[PDB]
């Protein structure tokens, strides 16, 4: 079983996953600008949806998941700078 | 009023359980704290329960660090404190530091340094209580040597308490026992307290331990909070407190309380004291006043609604018991059931009561109705020391009656 | 009752969970629940109650830092173990309270202060520890944290100092982008620390402590709030001795009542007749036209460490019988000359030489303070410092240098082929890793002889940042394609020359001595945009107003006048600090040894993260990488266990 | 035949008062070995004389030359290298001789005086006295470090040393 790289402790350029679901959309691409609170993608926990929002302006550097992808807690969704 | 007296920074001189109990009635009066702590004892809780806290007495041994009166000082000018409140034990009966506290400009919270040099003497103390007409027991004129002293148990006779002024004791039942006695206490007099003057009472047999909480302000007001019965103790070390003494009669109660009323306002006590009696076949005689606050306040504050830290934080501001604090007058002091405080502690009582040392494990404290906790250095994964008191919690009961 | 809640609500620590503790916090500070009177409907119709503010952190970004250093290493040095390191020892001093220059020029102005300096008898020194001597040595990797533990021993041990070098250069830069601290906060703390001693800073006329084209209100606004933020003495240079780019910044130093040094650097030898191009001539008519400007001190600037004592001797004298303004000299120890060199000018009437502490003395660096104090102790003019002072202070810095060993250049001693190639030490060092990068380290000897070759095809150039620079790459340039100089006359029409190489000739670092060699100008500029005049002069427009309300929105709060400028300087290098100041925090704040290696198992560290803020760090475990590279640290912070996930990189790059 | 070390940082200016005055021999370590505890370098006291009256007898450029090597060489060394190599003036206040320094550095740490090296250099300098100023070069100079040592190890002073 291959682990999934978890986001870094204190990092705020890493968002992780805060509760295990999945991933419904994902809004952006490695390379994207973006602004305070610009919806980057949607999760589901329990069928219940939550969008994530950018921490702050920033260039997007990756993602670590895929339209889909199932998901724990820690688990690295995205990276900006 | 002394100059100074507004408040909006309180550094305490001490660590532990009263350090804690001091920064929350200082939160719940809007000021901010600041602790000190010796390195060794850089993982108290009191250090992380403050708004700010600085090290103090580095490279002496973790006592002296928190007798070190003016690295304190300095830390109180350095982070901008206004007072210094210095709980209990260590220097809150210190006058040295009281009066280069009051010298650097700072509020100290506690009695006038005249308070603190006579009630810190307990020669001095006793005197004191002669003077407001308040029964003693029958001891020696002052300090006295060995041969003033076997001159006062052929007076009166054995057996006799051979106390230092400083305390510290000894019981002597006879000749040898006052020869070796008063030779043991000399030396943890000089020992432990610095200086080596020493007196002789009359030993009473199986006293009560009885003591009066009182507050004074700065415009002559005087209450007291009822008493405390202290008698639970080992090798007269109390164990156990309750409140208010419910076996006495709240005749004798009351008289008790007057007497050290008559006492401190004989001398314009100021801020929070106790004076404390021993009693037998009712009667009582003085013994002492402690010029400070006490582990055992707080069962009295359960059984009269009263904070008492608070209460000498205010005082020390300046502020009027009655007017602006909001005690009501002396017979409307409310009296409200019982309560009793134990301290747990680490003293292992299959190992002649040594202090035990080593990882809290697991803490896990009990609450609910009628039960009040005033925690010290007791939590999951904390490392007891061998270099401070073994106190891990204080806890309280209170309800309607005694027996619950 | 509501104050007892209120204390213990904020008192509960509870982790690991979310829970509903910050909106029962603020139910109860409203009014409405404070007097007795809410209502069934109070909370439904209060949107306030449902804004909470951001719980502040600082103890997770340290503990992210330590993480990711411990397990990462510190980029671009080894990722090794850390040492053990006994506290540096503080100094013993014998205090002498003396007036100081500094005291002078607050009390009386800059003219007072050269009366001061013309009046003096022995000669006086300026301390480079805080600047140029671990620009040499370290990489100006020198941290605040560091210096602020001897500073005030400086003030108060050495009151004699003329100043102490403590900004410009390469500070500016390598404080943000290095060590992730700003230069500001430096100037701020030691200010404070330091109130008795003149702080000197190295500017460059033409453009402050940057490396791009600013326009004049912009060199005009850091002189103004340099000398507000406290630096008292500017050393403005133009790194072609060309007195246009000197001249606004000598007035504008003037005008804020501050000290101006105008410098002229030194290169070639004033004692060799086949070089007439910088002859003794050259320099006493730069000397009497800077001295026309109203700066109040001249300084010499040997960047490269080239002066011979018999030239210094020679260079000072006629320089103190062409002008009258205090002579300040500058020398490298490169050569292992550098104490005789100021032994020689100091016989010459020299006013002010540049010295460093023992321990970070010699080689690149300045000449030891120290060792010129006992070369003139017996004879007719003797150093002003008090030398047993100096002498305890410099154990701090033997100390504290051993922090700073990664970035050491190599073995400390003395290296004569620079009368050769004239290379300032960066100009060496950088060189050096150029030419790795490029694999060519093998040839580094070929490439000192090319740099030298260059030199001589430029015309003979003053070579010091960052025309060296220019010299460098053009040298490397040329031993990487194989040319000669024929090669390079033959077929430059087809090369595409260095970016700096470019520029030079664009005359974008503006005029040199003698004018350029004419057709190597027009083989390498090709069709690209000439100028002869001040480039400052073509800067594009700069108005504070929309930078600051640009920077502002960039950085989300209000921007003081010192950010802006620095965001001006260097504008992504000020906001990737800012981004670093948001990931890590103030790692200004740590100790040296954990700043650049982090953690060892068991290590306990004491961060002082404000005045009666401490943090209490202990590493008790760390964990094995999984596959992904994720590692879980164990910590205890304050007397709380805390678990840190990092991503171990040398998994992820296998 | 002139010898000095350049501890203090004053080796160059020293050897070149000393040819001034007409010494005809002096002893110079190659630039990558020299300065610190070491001698001054031989291609930089070339170039201090060179425009003077008298001129060092030495090829310089083939010095310079072989230097490269020794430089390359120094780096083999590196466990052992004494620490960063530069000026220390408080050679004149107790003067060891640089082996009698690092020695007695040694012997400080493995009897744990490593801490009190300071009070070690001052005690040196009092010793040397006390034995009415001597020569200490090896081995008088390990007289003087035993002393100073055993002195500081057993807490005495010169008056203790009398009683
Ligand atoms: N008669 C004497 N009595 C006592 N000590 C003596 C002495 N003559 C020389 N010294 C010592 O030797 C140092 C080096 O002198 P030197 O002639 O080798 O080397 C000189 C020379 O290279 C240069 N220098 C000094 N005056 C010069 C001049 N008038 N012309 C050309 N060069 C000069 O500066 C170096 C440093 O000379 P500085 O006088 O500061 O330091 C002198 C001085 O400390
Ligand atoms: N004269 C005395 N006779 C009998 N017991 C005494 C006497 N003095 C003190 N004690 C015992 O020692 C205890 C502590 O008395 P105190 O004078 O307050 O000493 P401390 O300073 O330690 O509080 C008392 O509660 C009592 O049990
Ligand atoms: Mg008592
Ligand atoms: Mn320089």
């Amino acid at each position: 079983v291959v682990a999934k790289r978890k986001a870094e402790t204190g990092n705020p350029n890493q968002i992780g996953a805060t509760m295990p679901g999945s991933v419904l959309e994902i809004l952006v691409k490695a390379g994207d600008k973006v602004q305070k609170g610009q919806a980057l993608m949607v999760t589901e926990a329990m069928k219940m949806e939550t969008t994530i929002e950018a921490p702050f302006d920033g260039e997007i550097v990756d993602l670590h998941v895929v339209k889909g992808e199932a998901i724990q807690t820690q688990d690295l969704l995205i990276e900006i700078n | 009023v002394p100059r100074g007296s507004h408040m909006k920074k309180l550094l305490v001189a001490n660590r532990g359980e009263i350090a804690v109990r001091v920064f929350r009635a200082c939160n719940e009066l809007g000021l901010s704290t600041v602790a000190v702590y010796a390195r060794e004892d850089e993982y108290s809780v009191h250090r992380f329960k403050a708004d700010e806290s600085y090290l103090i007495g580095q490279g002496k041994k973790p006592i002296d660090a928190y007798l070190d009166i003016d690295d304190i000082i300095r830390v109180a000018l350095e982070s901008g404190a206004d007072a210094i409140h210095p709980g209990y034990g260590l220097l809150s009966e210190n006058l040295e530091f009281a009066t280069k506290v009051r010298a650097a400009g700072l509020v100290f919270v506690g009695p006038e340094l005249h308070h603190l040099d006579i009630f810190g003497d307990k020669i001095k103390a006793k005197a004191a209580a002669d003077e407001a007409k308040v029964p003693g027991i029958p001891g020696t004129n002052g300090a006295v040597d060995i041969d003033g002293a076997l001159e006062f148990a052929k007076t009166y006779g054995y057996p006799v308490m051979i106390k230092a002024a400083l305390g510290g004791m000894r019981v002597a039942r006879n000749d040898a026992e006052m020869h070796d006695g008063y030779a043991r206490a000399k030396s943890e007099a000089i020992g432990a307290f610095g200086s080596g003057e020493i007196y002789v009472e009359k030993y009473i047999e199986n006293p009560k331990h009885i003591e009066v909480q009182i507050l004074g302000d700065r415009h002559g007001n005087i209450i007291h909070l009822h008493e405390r019965d202290c008698s639970v103790q080992r090798r007269n070390q109390k164990v156990i407190e309750i409140a208010p003494a419910v076996g006495l009669s709240p005749d004798f109660r009351n008289e008790i309380c007057e007497a050290a009323v008559k006492l401190c306002k004989n001398v314009g006590y100021v801020n929070a004291g106790t004076v404390e009696f021993l009693v037998k076949d009712d009667k009582f005689y003085f013994i002492e006043v402690n010029p400070r606050v006490q582990v055992e306040h707080t069962i009295t504050e359960l059984i009269t609604g009263v904070d008492i830290v608070q209460a000498q934080i205010l005082i020390a501001q300046g502020k009027d018991l009655h007017r602006e604090i909001g005690l009501p007058a002396q017979s409307e002091i409310p009296l409200l059931g019982s309560a009793i405080q134990c301290r747990i502690t680490t003293e292992d009582p299959q190992n002649g009561f040594l202090p035990d040392t080593g990882k809290i494990d697991t803490y896990r404290s009990p609450g609910g109705f009628g039960i009040r906790l005033d925690v010290g250095n007791a939590y999951a994964g904390y490392e007891v020391t061998p270099y401070f008191d073994s106190l891990l919690v204080k806890v309280c009961t209170f309800a309607n009656e005694f027996s619950d | 009752s509501v104050r007892k809640m209120d204390r213990v609500l904020h008192e509960f620590r509870i982790r690991g969970v979310k829970t509903n503790i910050p909106f029962l916090i603020n139910v109860i500070a409203n009014e409405n629940f404070t007097s007795g009177q809410a209502t069934t409907t109070f909370i439904d119709n209060t949107p306030s109650l449902f804004n909470f503010p951001r719980l502040r952190d600082r103890g997770t970004k340290t503990l992210h830092y330590l993480s990711m250093i411990t397990v990462n290493g510190f980029p671009g040095i080894e990722n090794t173990e850390k040492r053990h390191f006994e506290e540096p020892r503080q100094p013993l001093l014998n205090l002498e309270k003396k007036k100081t220059a500094k005291n002078i020029l607050d009390e009386q102005g800059a003219d007072a202060v050269v009366d001061y300096v013309k009046n003096t008898k022995e000669v006086l020194l300026t301390d480079t520890t805080l600047r140029d001597a671990h620009q040499s040595l370290l990489a100006t990797r020198l941290r605040l944290q560091d210096m602020k533990g001897i500073a005030q021993a400086i003030d108060q041990g050495l009151p004699e100092l003329f100043s102490a070098e403590m900004w410009g250069g390469a500070t500016f830069d390598v404080a943000y982008r290095f060590l992730n601290e700003s230069p500001w906060y430096r100037l701020r703390k030691l200010r404070k620390l330091m109130p008795n001693t003149m702080f000197q800073m190295l500017f460059r006329g033409s453009n402050a402590v940057g490396y791009q084209n600013y326009p004049d209100n912009v060199i005009e606004e850091f002189i103004r709030v340099a000398a507000h933020e406290g630096i008292d003495v500017f050393r403005i240079f133009d790194s072609l001795n060309w007195l246009p780019q000197m001249e606004k910044s000598i007035q504008a130093v003037r005008d804020n009542g501050k000290i101006a040094e105008a410098t002229i650097c030194y290169t070639g030898d004033i004692l060799d007749p086949s070089r007439p191009k910088y002859n003794i001539q050259y320099y006493k008519d730069l000397a009497k036209e800077l001295e026309a400007t109203g700066a109040h001190i001249l300084a010499v600037k040997d960047m490269a460490g080239l002066l011979k004592p018999q030239a210094a001797y020679r260079l000072i004298s006629e320089l103190k019988d062409t002008v009258d303004l205090p002579i300040h000299l500058h020398t490298h120890d490169t050569s292992g000359n550098g104490i005789i060199t100021y032994s020689a000018a100091t016989q010459a009437g020299v006013d002010i030489i540049d010295v460093a502490t023992a321990s970070l003395a010699g080689g690149t660096s300045q000449p030891s303070m120290q060792s010129i104090y006992y070369a003139l102790e017996h004879g007719p003019r003797h150093a002003s410092i008090n030398v047993k002072n100096a002498e305890q202070i410099d154990h701090y810095w033997e100390d504290v240098r051993k922090y700073y060993a990664p970035f050491e250049a190599g073995i400390t001693s003395p290296q004569t082929e620079v009368y050769m190639h004239e290379m300032p030490g960066g100009q060496y060092t950088n060189l050096k890793s150029q030419a790795a990068a490029v694999g060519l380290g093998h040839r580094f000897d070929e490439i000192k002889q090319m740099y030298r070759k260059v030199n001589m095809m430029f015309g003979d150039i003053i070579k010091v940042t960052p025309s060296s620079k220019v010299v460098g790459d053009m040298a490397l340039f040329m031993i990487q394609n194989d040319l000669t100089e024929e090669d390079v006359y033959a077929r430059g029409n087809e090369l595409n020359f260095p970016e700096s190489v470019v520029s030079f000739f664009r005359g974008d670092l503006g005029q040199p001595v003698g004018g350029f060699p004419e057709k190597l100008q027009k083989i390498i500029v090709k069709d690209k945009a000439v100028i002869t005049d001040r480039p400052g002069l073509h800067a594009e427009k700069v108005d504070f107003e929309t930078v600051k309300a640009d920077l502002e929105q960039k950085i989300g709060y209000e921007p003081g006048d010192h950010e802006v400028i620095s965001y001006i300087m260097y504008p992504q290098v000020f906001l990737d600090y800012q981004k670093m100041q948001r990931e890590f925090g103030a790692v200004t704040l740590l100790d040296t040894p954990t700043f650049l290696h982090g953690m060892r198992l068991n290590e306990k560290i004491e961060v002082q993260i404000e005045k009666g803020k401490t943090l209490s760090i202990r590493l008790d475990e760390i964990g094995e990488p999984d596959l992904a590279g994720n590692r879980v640290l164990f910590f205890n912070l304050n007397g709380q266990r805390r678990e840190v996930v990092i991503n171990d990189q040398s998994v992820q790059a296998q």
